[PDB]
């Protein structure tokens, strides 16, 4: 992944 | 084997009130409906996402599903290209994902 959002 | 995804976050603070939750869920569900009816998802992110990649259309690139948070991976089981998934709630608010492509 280039970017993984926070949850 | 890998999916290409984009993300939108409709934010909620810690210990949100019922009013805050209802507003965010309503906005998130409306965005899901728009995205499932042809709206450009990256532009919906530019206009509505609170995440840091909003201006880049919420692009996540290519990757392996299980490396993402379980709440995302589980929701992406059997998803197809073009699918919009969500709203998915977590501590930071409501998440919406678009499956841009698969390879």
């Amino acid at each position: 992944w280039e970017y993984i959002p926070n949850v | 084997t890998e999916l290409n995804l984009s993300h939108i976050l409709i934010p909620l603070p810690e210990n949100p009130t019922s009013d805050q939750v209802n507003e965010a869920e309503s906005q998130a569900r409306a965005i899901v409906d728009q995205a499932r009816n042809g709206a450009d998802f990256g532009k919906l992110a530019i206009a509505h996402s609170a995440d840091q990649q909003a201006l880049n259309g919420g692009q996540m690139g290519w990757g392996r599903i299980q490396e993402l948070p379980g709440i995302f991976a589980q929701a992406l089981s059997t998803a197809k290209k073009g699918d919009i998934v969500g709203p998915i709630r977590s501590g930071v608010g409501f998440h919406i994902l678009k499956v841009n492509d698969l390879r």
